[PDB]
């Protein structure tokens, strides 16, 4: 619940003091941020589908193995390739999630807390969605400072997933 | 004999071994009396007899 | 905790679809009058301690029983324990209009106000009568400009209203 | 610091300031700290001699090893474990490692979380040590000073839950903590969950309807839903709750404890017929409007 | 409900054995003294309810902002709800005396005076100060004689004061 | 709870009256029954032994059948003879109780509610008792108004018994 | 309330999809087995009474404090409570055991069951204790088959087990 | 905590007034008889072990069913706890008659005495006998001189026995 | 709450021990206290109108400009004047409860706990209050060991105040 609004709610708690001006910058520069994070997460919004759908297309390239053999983490027939290609449009939603909220709460409350766990009980591997988050971080092409907040919660979702 | 969850009843209808213990108060009860039958005129008869 | 923003992220998750576009505008007309909730949180956060003392001021007019021996608010202690409940009061009121939602005071007040209130004996009909009329000072100091460029402010006024109430119906 | 009504809700046994332990304290003053941390820690249980454990506390008459230390020494022993590890469940385990470390009552569920998922992950050794390794902890009390409950002080910190909470957790001063009413259940996991407060209600005697509790089944909120529109009375509302009804008897009562929502119109009445019933009223607060 | 002859009757059934005999010979000067707990019963029963306006007499000339609008005692139906709760309070001290044992006060008013106090915002101190000042008149009333037969009365008037004070922290 | 003084008091509760004169009239017939009634339950406390025995030994003369087949109410063994006399024993301080209440209250409230049914329950029978309360209102040998105020305690025991 | 015939429609019903084959085998099992469950029911009903009584038995040779004047179970009153208590509880055993499900002992007798024991002062261990022996005897006269056709009765014997441990730590 | 002087002091505090002269008295009289507080305190503590074990002889010769397998004071642990119980039960009648008010005993036993004993399942009659009998027994040994300069002692033994009797409805 | 039979009961308390002979010199302690502390109650109770009223006016003409400027802490008017001279009679009625207490716990319960703070919330100033206690101390005339006690409770509220 990363957000800047109740992260300064949640320090200013902690001190329990009144509302500092520490916290009116804070909520500048969360408006700074939302002025194109909006219009980006329309545009993501607008791209989503094929951007998931090339997106798995490109992780099924990148690893022929994961078609081929049969397995229950791999998608075999078609149903894990249902699963995998949900569990895309999930990272892609929290990425939007994520852009939208200001900061990496829901990233983090919804992702981050257990994958890797999940990782291991499954026996999935993390780095079929590491290069399926390069190839959407490559293929949303925008440009600005949207395009680069979007690159830098896609970058911490690499790091945190690897 | 109710109490504060307990629905009201009809206590000792029918005396145990009875044939005819008691006429229920819903019927022997009803919500008009014998009074405002005569304000709207019910009783205009069929003439079945005569 | 939730901020206007995780709210609707809340609700789009629980729905579990993209978030609808004029959702969306209704964010971007937030965004927009960010600097308005700027502007009233520092307002009224610069004359906060005189409004919770003239607060407490109508509080003692009105009823001199609480002053008066034996009275709740009567001793020494118990009164910085009031004006130590009136300013974490107003505190959480700044923390609900500084994030917009209310969720922040209702999820640190409305659980244990009341509860403490008939706990100890402390009469909950003075902390609803103060909480009134420092929500009515709060709106009296907000929405005046002194060398303030001009606008409108009524949904803000409207927002700190509903906070009070809340407050209000919080303590009772 | 309560001093209204202290009698009632069984915090003026708690008043007095906490204990200190010097740069150099005598051996006596050394045991009345090894009392209190046995007192606290343990929540008011007496110790026999034989789980005495002397030898870890005769380090600590040294004053090589601090007192905070040894809190986590009697923490980790076995007759911790035994005595609140291993009768109660894990959750109610959480429950009672806030009020014998922390001192206070857990304020929501992600705490609840973090402990649980702690416990699975890597034990209950090192469950222990999170909750005395804690900002929380290090805050109130550093190094010398017992775990005490803070929670009657706002402490600049407290939300309003814990407070409540904590009277739902502890009963008076004489009541030991292995030793309750519900027993083996846990009160607050009920309450943390859905988020809400129960009354509070002071120790026996002084109150004589500390018999009552809440249904696990019928939660009972405070509110009633309207200010009583469907009760159908103009006036505001409060709930009422009854400890015992036993002249009514068996037939006729189901439940001793019930709780009752009234319009204060009727509050007398009602009141009148639940002496006549000889039940005894457990708390009585405002409802609704 | 208990008597000071069923207070003897439960000790020795919890007991469980017969009655010893130094209690009987008590009970003997109680009954002994039955005709004194006659002449006070009476005599505070027959001065009671000018009681009860002397003490809400002296209560609105000690605190006036319960008159003052706005206060607790203030409107003409709280007024009257005043007077009912002094002049049930007086009654339920009658039947203390008249029985002998303060467990018919404490199981009808130790319950929820404090309970109906806190929940509706009545302030506690003043129908704890009322009757105070009632069980002052009352003693007032009960001890000094006119024509009657003369008599030492000190064990009643440390029951009534006793039971008067039970009921000043009952309501505190 | 049969008490005189308390149930005057319920019913001037349930009227909602102050004390009315008839209330004084019973608080004098109360201290008028209780200026004998100490006294003879004092006697009665003086004699309980020799008569819960002497009653015991009675009803085991009385009915010899008791004492004769091994049954689970009967005292076929010694344990039951022990039982027996606690049983008897328990009615006479109860009838103590009672005569020093002023009422018929601790008879009431710690005899007459359920005997009938764990008589039922236990196969026990009502007429032993009732032949024991005989024995014992033949054997206090008192004399005066203390003695049949007595005497009528345990009738009334008798009349509820059977 | 809920029979297992209706614990499987709700579950069916809370996923809302059709029954599965194999549960459906699984209740052409307890179809199979009802005529079992009216022989252990007929049975238990047949010697309920006594084994009441036998239960007391055991527990007031056990626990002579209880018979002893202060005792919880001592007065003549409070033994016919007992013995309607232990009634009741044997009584919705047998509807349990007869439904199948321990819905109805649970949602008629769990919810007040420790509410009432601890209300009144009554000792829990003590009906625990007493619902233990109760359900030993219980199994004790079911299982032992006196002029009955001979079969398997270990899946009722789990059971009622289950039925009277979950009676066990309802009261504690 | 609250002494007699700091009771008559919260009186005077709650009705806000300066002290009445003949209460001034009464307090008189308190320091006055104060060598006598002392005299009773020192009389009782110096016999309060051997007061506590004569009571554990008297409640086990009574009740063997304590002593017998099964019983709550029955195992070697629970004998011990049994002791603690009853010692601090006269270490809190000592501090109640030191302070001269009741407050002490109330607040820190009255609260949870009951509440143990009825969550563990003590019997809580062996404990109201008991406390009984150790009340007689330090009136025994307080009354009683042995050596001492001869006096009236009679508010004294009014006092103590007023505080055995709340420790045995306090525990009942 | 500092009352030494109290403090005595609340250390055998923290130790655990029963009454120990320190405590029974404890109690001879107070027992000297109480027997001047109760007369010199007395005779302030007795001079306590005139003490607070030449102390209001004390100091009135200690301060001209709390009588001269108006202003919310300050006597402009004559509602002002009532509130001050109602501090000091709580002032002086607190060290007679903490006379007769034997203790300074009726004047720490009562005003020292939040007497800066409130005096700082409202502007007010501790000064006027501690005149106004140099006043009394000055003017209640006293002799003997009652008068120091006494004198020292009153510095003790003055060392507190300021
Ligand atoms: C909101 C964020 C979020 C994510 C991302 C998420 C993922 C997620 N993927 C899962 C399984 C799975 N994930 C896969 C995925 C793959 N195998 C392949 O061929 C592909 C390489 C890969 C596609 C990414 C498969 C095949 C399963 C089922 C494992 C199996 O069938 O036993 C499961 C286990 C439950 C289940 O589907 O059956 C979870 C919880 N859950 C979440 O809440
Ligand atoms: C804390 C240090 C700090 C302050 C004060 C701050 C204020 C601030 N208030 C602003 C706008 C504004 N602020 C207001 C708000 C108000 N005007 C009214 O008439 C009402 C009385 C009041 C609302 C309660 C309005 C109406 C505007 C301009 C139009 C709009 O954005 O609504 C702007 C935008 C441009 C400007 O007007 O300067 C700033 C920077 N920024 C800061 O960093
Ligand atoms: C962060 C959210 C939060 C809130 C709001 C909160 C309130 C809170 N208010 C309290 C007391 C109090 N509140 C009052 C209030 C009043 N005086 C009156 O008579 C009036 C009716 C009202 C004046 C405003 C008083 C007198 C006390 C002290 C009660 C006592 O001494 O027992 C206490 C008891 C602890 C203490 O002594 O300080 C708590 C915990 N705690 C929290 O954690
Ligand atoms: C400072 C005020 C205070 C009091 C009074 C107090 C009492 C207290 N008595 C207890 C136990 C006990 N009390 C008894 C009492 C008795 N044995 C009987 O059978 C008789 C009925 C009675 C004999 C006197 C027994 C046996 C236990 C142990 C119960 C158990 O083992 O569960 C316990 C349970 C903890 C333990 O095991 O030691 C507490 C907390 N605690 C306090 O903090
Ligand atoms: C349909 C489900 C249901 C159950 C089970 C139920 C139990 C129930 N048991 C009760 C009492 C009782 N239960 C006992 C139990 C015992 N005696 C002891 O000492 C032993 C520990 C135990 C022996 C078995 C006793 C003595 C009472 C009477 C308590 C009293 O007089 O206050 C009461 C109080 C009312 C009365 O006086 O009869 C209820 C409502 N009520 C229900 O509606
Ligand atoms: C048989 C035992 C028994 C008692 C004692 C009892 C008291 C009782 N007093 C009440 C009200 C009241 N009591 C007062 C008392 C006072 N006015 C003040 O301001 C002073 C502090 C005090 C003057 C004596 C007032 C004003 C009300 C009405 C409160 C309201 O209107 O909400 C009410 C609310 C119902 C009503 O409106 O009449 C009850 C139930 N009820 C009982 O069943
Ligand atoms: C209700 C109609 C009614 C009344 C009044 C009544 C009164 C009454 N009070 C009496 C005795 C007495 N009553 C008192 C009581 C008192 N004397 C005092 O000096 C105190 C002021 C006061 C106690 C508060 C005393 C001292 C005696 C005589 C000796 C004694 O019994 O104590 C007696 C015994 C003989 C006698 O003196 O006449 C009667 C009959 N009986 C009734 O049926
Ligand atoms: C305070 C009033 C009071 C009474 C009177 C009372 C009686 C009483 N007698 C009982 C049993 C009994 N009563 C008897 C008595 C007899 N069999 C004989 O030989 C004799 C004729 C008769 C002697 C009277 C026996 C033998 C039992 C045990 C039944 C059996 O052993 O199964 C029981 C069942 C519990 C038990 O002892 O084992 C009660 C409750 N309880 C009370 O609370
Ligand atoms: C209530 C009046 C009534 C009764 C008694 C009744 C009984 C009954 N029990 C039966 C079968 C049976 N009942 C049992 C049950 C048992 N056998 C054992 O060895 C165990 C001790 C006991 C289980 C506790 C068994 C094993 C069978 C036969 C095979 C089976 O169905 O399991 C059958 C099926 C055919 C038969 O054996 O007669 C009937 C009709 N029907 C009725 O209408
Ligand atoms: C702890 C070490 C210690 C002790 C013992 C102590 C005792 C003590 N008890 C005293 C007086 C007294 N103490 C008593 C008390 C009693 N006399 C009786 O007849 C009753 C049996 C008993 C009350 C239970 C009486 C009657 C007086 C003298 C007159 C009075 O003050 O009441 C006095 C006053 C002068 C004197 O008689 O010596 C002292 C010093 N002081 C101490 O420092
Ligand atoms: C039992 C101990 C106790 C004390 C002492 C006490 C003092 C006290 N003085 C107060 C105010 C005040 N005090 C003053 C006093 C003064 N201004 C002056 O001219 C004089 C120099 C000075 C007289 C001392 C004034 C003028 C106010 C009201 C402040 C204002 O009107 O806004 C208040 C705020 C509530 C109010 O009156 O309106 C408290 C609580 N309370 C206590 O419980």
């Amino acid at each position: 619940m990363k957000t800047p609004l109740t992260e300064a709610v949640a320090l200013a708690d902690s001190q329990g003091r009144f509302l500092s001006n520490t916290e009116l910058q804070y909520l500048y520069g969360r408006l700074r941020q939302g002025a194109f994070a909006l219009e980006a997460a329309q545009t993501l919004t607008a791209k989503a589908d094929t951007l998931v759908n090339g997106a798995a297309q490109a992780v099924y390239s990148k690893f022929p193995y994961t078609t081929s053999t049969p397995g229950n983490n791999f998608a075999a027939d078609q149903r894990g390739k249902d699963k995998c290609a949900r569990d895309i449009g999930y990272y892609l939603r929290m990425v939007t999630y994520c852009l939208v909220a200001g900061g990496t709460g829901p990233m983090d409350e919804y992702l981050i807390a257990g994958v890797d766990e999940i990782n291991r009980t499954f026996d999935l591997s993390p780095s079929w969605y590491v290069e399926a988050l390069k190839h959407i971080k490559a293929n949303h092409g925008l440009t600005g400072d949207a395009a680069t907040e979007t690159n830098n919660y896609i970058d911490y979702a690499i790091n945190a997933l690897s | 004999n109710f109490g504060y969850d307990t629905v009201p009843y009809q206590r000792r209808r029918s005396l145990a071994s009875r044939e005819q213990g008691e006429i229920p108060f819903n019927i022997k009860s009803p919500r008009y009396d014998a009074y405002y039958r005569s304000q709207l005129g019910f009783p205009q008869v069929v003439w079945q007899n005569a | 905790m939730f901020d206007i923003f995780t709210r609707v992220v809340s609700q789009a998750d629980a729905r579990g679809e993209f978030i609808s576009s004029d959702k969306l505008e209704a964010l971007k007309k937030v965004v927009a009058e960010g600097t308005k909730r700027s502007d009233a949180v520092s307002r009224m956060t610069n004359n906060a301690s005189s409004i919770v003392t003239n607060a407490a001021r109508q509080l003692f007019a009105d009823q001199p029983q609480l002053i008066a021996p034996g009275g709740n608010a009567y001793t020494n202690r118990r009164m910085a324990a009031c004006l130590r409940d009136m300013e974490i009061i107003l505190r959480y009121v700044t923390y609900a209009t500084f994030t917009g939602d209310a969720s922040v005071l209702n999820d640190r007040c409305l659980n244990g106000l009341r509860e403490t209130y008939v706990a100890l004996g402390v009469p909950g009909a003075s902390v609803a009568a103060g909480v009134r009329a420092m929500g009515k000072a709060a709106v009296a100091i907000v929405m005046d400009p002194a060398g303030v460029t001009s606008g409108d402010c009524s949904s803000l006024q409207q927002e700190i209203e509903l906070y009070f109430e809340t407050a209000a119906k919080a303590v009772e | 610091p309560v001093t209204v009504a202290a009698s009632r809700l069984g915090t003026a046994a708690f008043d007095q300031s906490p204990v200190e332990l010097r740069a150099n304290y005598s051996r006596d003053d050394a045991q009345t700290v090894i009392r209190a941390v046995y007192r606290q820690v343990l929540g008011n249980d007496y110790v026999m001699s034989s789980e005495r454990l002397t030898a870890a506390e005769s380090l600590f008459t040294n004053g090589f090893i601090s007192v905070r230390d040894f809190v986590r020494a009697v923490a980790q022993s076995e007759l911790y474990k035994e005595k609140f590890l291993y009768n109660n469940f894990q959750t109610r385990v959480i429950e009672l490692n806030f009020k014998h470390l922390l001192g206070r009552a857990p304020y929501d569920e992600a705490e609840v979380i973090e402990h649980l998922d702690r416990y699975q992950n890597e034990g209950f050794e090192a469950d222990i040590n999170s909750y005395i390794d804690s900002a929380e902890y290090t805050e109130n009390f550093g190094d010398n000073i017992v775990p005490y409950i803070r929670s009657y002080v706002v402490q600049t910190g407290h939300r309003t839950v814990g407070f409540t909470r904590m009277f739902s957790l502890q009963r008076g001063y004489a009541n030991s903590d292995r030793a309750q009413i519900a027993g083996n259940a846990s009160r607050l996991a009920q309450e943390l969950a859905r988020n809400t407060t129960s009354a509070v209600v002071g120790p026996s005697g002084v109150n004589e309807g500390w018999a009552f509790r809440s249904a696990a089944d019928d939660y009972h909120p405070g509110q009633s839903l309207g200010g009583s529109t469907g009760l159908s009375a103009d006036d505001q509302v409060v709930r009422v709750e009854v400890a015992a009804l036993s002249t009514p008897r068996y037939p006729r009562i189901r439940r001793s404890s019930r709780v009752f929502f009234v319009p204060v119109s009727r509050l007398s009445q009602k009141l009148q017929e639940i002496q006549r019933m000889g039940g005894r009223v457990a708390s009585i607060s405002p409802a609704g409007q």
